[PDB]
C-alpha cells in the first residue's frame, strides 16, 4: 500500500504568521496523465472533515485563498499564507492513487498567544453525590494559554496521587485558550474523615502556584 | 451538494453486527463513488471501504474484508454499511463522504476532485460493558461565579449537555468525557455567570445521554 507520512506533527503559531505543513508518500503520486493525486483536509473540533486541496496543488471551492498546496513526486506541502484564530485543527494528507486510501497521521495547528493565567476554581461534592457512596472534587482551570498546567491536590496538607483524572477542552477558535478541569475521586468514607481540601495551580501566566480551597467533610 | 448524516451507530457486543447508514442532503448521490472512513479514540482517519456508482466496484481496507459489506439505494438516496463479526478495535466514530470525481467503469479518475462532502460521523462501541445511564450532581457556585454538574458514570458515549435549554451558550465548557478506572465515563460542563445573577436567575443542565433513554435535568443553586 501507499504510506503517508506528515511533518511536523504539530504547529504553535501566531496569528497572521504563515504555517506549513509537509506530506510525504512512500512511492510517487505523479500519474501518467501528468496530475499529483494528494488531498489535504482539515478536520476541526465537532465538524464535518473538509477539503482544502485537491491534486496537490488546487483549492476546493469555499476554501480560503490563505489555502495553498504544492509539491510532486513523493513530497508535498501545504501553506497557510496568514494563520486566523479558526484555523486551529487536525490537517491531514490523503493519497487518490490507490486503493487502499490512505492518510498522513495528522497535524495539529495550535494559534500561539500571549500567555494567560488561569482562574481557579474548586468544588465539594454536592450533598446528592454522598449518597452515591463516592465522593468527586473538583477543580476548574478557566481561559488559560498555555496549555501545560500541574494540578496538586491536597487533603489536610498531604499530597494527592493517582486518585484524580484531568480533562482538557480543544483550543477555543476565537480566544485561542483552554480550559481544565481535575477531578479527584475519594470514597465518601474518605472524605468525611479529613477537613481541608486544596487545589494548587502552577501556570507559566502564575508567578507563584495559585491555591483555592475549602472546609468540610 | 450540501451535506451528508450517518446513523445506525451504536453499542454492539464483539461478534455482533451493526448496519450504519448514510443518507444525502441537496444533492443526488447516484453520479457519485462514496467511502466510509473511521476515527478510532483519539486517533487519525483510517479508510473502511468505497463503493461506485452503480455498485460494480466495491472496496474494502483489508481489515475489514469479508466482515463488512457496501450496498447503495437510489430511491432512497443512501448508502449503507453493514458490519458483521464485529471486533473491538472496530470502535470508532464512522463517516460517509461523498467524491465528486467521475470514476469509470476504479480507484483512479482523470476527472478528480476529491472528498467533499463528510458527515459529522457515528459513534460505534464494540464492547463486552452494559449500557449505564449517568447521574448528574450539581457543581454549585462558592465578580463572576463559576457552576457546573457532573456528569458521572454512564456507558457507552455520547451525551449531551446543554444549559437552559440551549439559551445559555456564553462562557460553557463542556469536558471530553473521560474514561474512570471502573470502565465507566464522566465528564463535567460548566458556565460561569456574573455573581450578581444567582438570586435572580436560573440556571439548569440539560443532560441526554440517547444510548440509555436517560434524558435529566439538574438545577444548580448556590
Amino acid at each position: 500500500d501507499i504510506v503517508m507520512t506528515q511533518s511536523p506533527l504539530s504547529l504553535s503559531v501566531t496569528p497572521g504568521e504563515p504555517a506549513s505543513i509537509s506530506c510525504r508518500s512512500s512511492q510517487s503520486l505523479l500519474h501518467t496523465n501528468g496530475y499529483n493525486y494528494l488531498d489535504w483536509y482539515v478536520q476541526k473540533p465537532g465538524q464535518s472533515p473538509q477539503l482544502l486541496i485537491y491534486l496537490a496543488s488546487n483549492r476546493a471551492s469555499g476554501v480560503p485563498d490563505r489555502f495553498s498546496g504544492s509539491g510532486s513526486g513523493t513530497d508535498f506541502t501545504l501553506k497557510i499564507s496568514r494563520v486566523e484564530t479558526e484555523d486551529v485543527g487536525v490537517y491531514y494528507c490523503m493519497q487518490a492513487l490507490q486503493i487502499p486510501r490512505t492518510f498522513g497521521q495528522g497535524t495539529k495547528v495550535e494559534i500561539k498567544r500571549t500567555v494567560a493565567a488561569p482562574s481557579v476554581f474548586i468544588f465539594p461534592p454536592s450533598d446528592e453525590q454522598l449518597k452515591s457512596g463516592t465522593a468527586s472534587v473538583v477543580c476548574l482551570l478557566n481561559n488559560f494559554y498555555p496549555r501545560e498546567a500541574k494540578v496538586q491536590w491536597k487533603v489536610d496538607n498531604a499530597l494527592q496521587s493517582g486518585n484524580s483524572q484531568e480533562s482538557v477542552t480543544e483550543q477555543d477558535s476565537k480566544d485561542s485558550t483552554y480550559s481544565l478541569s481535575s477531578t479527584l475521586t475519594l470514597s465518601k468514607a474518605d472524605y468525611e474523615k479529613h477537613k481541608v481540601y486544596a487545589c494548587e495551580v502552577t501556570h507559566q501566566g502564575l508567578s507563584s502556584p495559585v491555591t483555592k480551597s475549602f472546609n468540610r467533610g | 451538494e450540501e451535506q451528508v448524516l450517518e446513523s445506525g451507530g451504536g453499542l454492539v457486543k464483539p461478534g455482533g453486527s451493526l448496519r450504519l447508514s448514510c443518507a444525502a442532503s441537496g444533492f443526488t448521490f447516484s453520479p457519485y463513488s462514496v467511502f466510509w472512513v473511521r476515527q478510532a479514540p483519539g486517533k487519525g482517519l483510517e479508510w473502511v471501504s468505497s463503493i461506485n456508482s452503480d455498485s460494480t466496484y466495491k472496496y474494502y481496507a483489508d481489515s475489514v474484508k469479508g466482515r463488512f459489506t457496501i450496498s447503495r439505494d437510489n430511491a432512497e438516496n443512501s448508502i449503507f454499511l453493514q458490519m458483521n463479526s464485529l471486533r473491538a478495535e472496530d470502535t470508532a466514530v464512522y463517516y460517509c463522504a461523498r467524491d465528486r470525481s467521475y470514476y469509470a467503469f476504479g480507484s483512479l479518475s482523470d476527472y478528480y476532485y476529491g472528498l467533499d462532502v463528510w458527515g459529522q460521523g457515528t459513534l460505534v462501541t464494540v464492547s463486552s460493558a452494559s449500557t449505564k445511564g449517568p447521574s448528574v450532581f450539581p457543581l454549585a457556585p462558592s465578580g463572576t461565579a463559576a457552576l457546573g454538574c457532573l456528569v458521572k458514570d454512564y456507558f457507552p458515549e455520547p451525551v449531551t449537555v446543554s444549559w437552559n435549554s440551549g439559551a445559555l451558550t456564553s462562557g460553557v465548557h463542556t469536558f471530553p468525557a473521560v474514561l474512570q478506572s471502573s470502565g465507566l465515563y464522566s465528564l463535567s460542563s460548566v458556565v460561569t455567570v456574573p455573581s450578581s445573577s444567582l438570586g435572580t436567575q436560573t440556571y439548569i443542565c440539560n443532560v441526554n445521554h440517547k444510548p440509555s433513554n436517560t434524558k435529566v435535568d439538574k438545577k444548580v443553586e448556590p
